[PDB]
């Protein structure tokens, strides 16, 4: 689909590279920006979403935005959408009102030809707006900007069961089979979601939050990792997610922070959405104004792998014990280059963890 | 030793007939080293 | 087993030990009935809650050993399995009432010194042996204590059979008919019990009245193992012999 067609992109674009998005949260941005698109601009925008109806789509965000803004004491999420339109551009009151109401994202005025000054206005916002999880959004503008979209989530909740922190333990990294790297490498003997991909030839391991939430870990065979990401795809997960096994495991994973800064402009016109990004953008909705484009559609996402979980993860099951022999203990170690899910109803997140 | 077989070799093979007597002890006369303890538990 | 001793040559010839296989590794015990059928605990091989569910293709049996580790050449024989057959009523959720379950060997396996059937007990036999205060034996490749700690050879332990309003208090957990639990007292002065690596064993008795083996029970669960006023529990053979008859005269041909 969609979201897979587009991390091929990415991981193309920087390959050996650490790859990490939202999903769902792009296709809110995209979802927002057709708001104020018409003709083929809008087009192409609903096709790459693959879209019912509009009124339902953006209902969903709607609703979708607001659940995710309900602070479940057991994470930490934090997304938001903002546009920052140059000083001279007129705005259109349906545009700006549908953003606020339906998707809960505001319009800023902002001095373009200012760069350094424009830069600093988003970059504060957005360190605000996340908390301080997410800084220095913006690296580099470019002059002459006529409008920026941002798009940042930020994410950390505690496992279902949680990692002994005095079973983490820095170990050796293959980030390839020349390059090693030392990171902290955490570790639980128990039972886990497991599948045996035979068709892609890889592991997947799934490890819950608490809720609803649960984090898929992807471990290719060796020299697969491409053959895996090719495989990428909804029918795919739908599998996973379908044939999985409790599985006795001796897991070791890294503990980690991995993010992601993307100019969709630059690659979300190879995949069919170009003309919101061009000169000869239909953008009526958003501005009456002839010469208004995405200068820039910025997508950042940050999450935090560590040890915190619900309960101390441990014994309980049952009064009674088996006289049988112990579970036989598979070991499943992430110490080379794997992929990483985050999904509820929606996936969350989607990426390659080249190095932790 | 008398035993009457409850199960039909068709169904279940063979051996019911001789079950429970071992070759390397009841069969030669011989005790095994507990089995007394398990005789003199029935003792009351 | 724990506190028991190295057991004799032939003393337990119808000692089955069940492994799971890539890996292969033992599994529990087992014990042989004929040359065709094998008797051992259903949460040997099943348990929904840890997706456990050993069939025919993932396991294999070997008969009459007696090292635990020591390939036995021209004594011991190693048997695959048709079909397996477990109670549908084994109540994995509660108790794991009905701890039983069938197994029948691809081809039936040769007699010899080394292998030998053990007998089920007829109603008069079940009322006559088990009996609190009479001692059974039990047999197993199992752990020698609760807390890697595994015998050379064959163990085993001879255990008296409790009066069921012991075993009762001794227990949370629900005792039905359908199980029996063994074990000494606190102030008995002896110890023994099975433990991790038994279950599917046999717990046998010797009838006076003809001098032969009586399987009474299937090594099934504990709480920890030869713990100060616990006890093990048996599946209750007699008590299930309606429906190992039933399974036998469906399948066995
Ligand atoms: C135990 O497994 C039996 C067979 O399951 C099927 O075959 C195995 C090899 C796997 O491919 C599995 O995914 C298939 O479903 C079931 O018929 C049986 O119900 C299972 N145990 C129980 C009673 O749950």
């Amino acid at each position: 689909d969609f979201t897979f067609d587009l991390y091929r992109a990415l991981a193309s674009a920087a390959p050996s590279q650490n790859i990490f998005f939202s999903p769902v949260s792009i296709s809110m941005s995209l979802a927002m920006l057709s708001l104020g698109a018409g003709s083929s601009t809008k087009m192409q925008i609903l096709e790459g979403l693959g879209l019912s109806s509009e009124k339902e789509l953006h209902r969903g965000f709607q609703q979708l935005l607001q659940e995710l803004n309900q602070p479940r004491d057991g994470f930490q999420l934090s997304l938001g959408n903002a546009l920052f339109t140059d000083l001279v551009v007129d705005l259109q009151d349906t545009f700006v009102s549908a953003m606020k109401t339906l998707y809960l994202a505001d319009t800023f005025p902002t001095n373009f030809r200012d760069s350094a000054g424009a830069m600093k206005q988003i970059n504060d916002y957005v360190a605000k707006q996340t908390k301080g999880k997410i800084v220095d959004l913006l690296k580099n503008l470019d002059s002459n900007a006529v409008v920026i979209m941002v798009n940042y989530i930020f994410f950390k909740a505690k496992w279902e069961t949680s990692f002994n922190h005095k079973g983490t333990q820095e170990q050796d990294f293959y980030v390839t089979s020349e390059t090693v790297v030392r990171v902290p490498m955490m570790s639980r003997e128990d039972q886990y979601h497991y599948l045996l991909d035979r068709n892609l030839s890889c592991r997947v391991v799934g490890v819950p939050y608490q809720g609803n939430a649960t984090a898929l870990f992807i471990l290719p065979s060796e020299g697969k990792m491409q053959q895996v990401e090719n495989g990428l795809s909804e029918k795919t997960l739908r599998k996973w997610l379908k044939m999985f096994k409790k599985r006795q495991l001796e897991l070791y994973l890294p503990k980690f922070s991995i993010e992601g800064s993307y100019q969709l402009e630059k690659v979300l016109p190879s995949l069919g959405i170009s003309n919101v990004f061009t000169s000869h953008a239909d953008l009526s909705g958003i501005s009456n104004h002839s010469n208004i484009q995405v200068s820039e559609m910025v997508h950042k996402a940050v999450v935090e792998v560590d040890e915190s979980g619900t309960r101390a993860a441990a014994a309980t099951g049952t009064i009674f014990t088996f006289r049988s022999a112990r579970l036989n203990s598979q070991r499943l170690v992430f110490n080379r280059p794997f992929l990483m899910f985050i999904v509820d109803n929606n996936i969350l997140f989607l990426g390659k963890v080249n190095r932790p | 030793s008398e035993y009457q077989t409850f199960f039909n070799p068709r169904t279940f093979g063979s051996g019911e007939a001789d079950c429970g007597l071992r070759p390397l002890f009841e069969k030669k006369s011989l005790e095994d080293k507990t089995e007394r303890e398990l005789l003199e538990s029935y003792i009351d | 087993i724990v506190e028991g001793s190295d057991a004799e040559i032939g003393m337990s010839p119808w000692q089955v030990m069940l492994f799971r296989k890539s890996p292969q590794e033992l599994l529990c015990g087992a014990s042989l009935i004929s040359d065709r059928w094998v008797l051992t605990a259903a949460h040997c091989l099943l348990y929904p809650p840890w997706d456990k569910n050993f069939t025919e293709n993932d396991l294999l049996v070997r008969i009459g050993k007696h090292s635990r580790t020591r390939y036995e050449r021209n004594i011991e024989k190693i048997s695959m399995l048709e079909k397996i057959y477990i109670h549908p009523r084994y109540n994995w959720r509660e108790n794991l009432d009905r701890d039983i379950a069938l197994m029948k060997l691809k081809k039936p396996v040769a007699f010899s010194d080394y292998i030998h059937p053990v007998c089920l007990p007829d109603r008069e036999t079940a009322a006559s042996l088990l009996q609190a205060g009479y001692k059974g034996r039990v047999t197993g490749w199992g752990n020698l204590k609760e807390t890697k700690g595994q015998p050379s050879v064959l163990q085993v332990v001879n255990l008296p059979i409790v009066e069921r309003p012991v075993c009762k208090d001794s227990t949370r957990i629900r005792i039905t008919d359908n199980m029996f639990c063994a074990g000494y007292k606190p102030d008995e002065g002896k110890r023994g019990d099975a433990c991790e690596g038994d279950a599917g064993g046999p717990f046998v008795m010797k009838s006076p009245f003809n001098n032969r083996w009586y399987q009474m029970g299937i090594v099934s669960w504990g709480e920890g193992c030869d713990r100060d006023g616990k006890y093990g529990f048996y599946t209750h053979v007699f008590r299930l012999k309606k429906w190992i008859q039933k399974v036998i005269d469906q399948f066995g041909e």
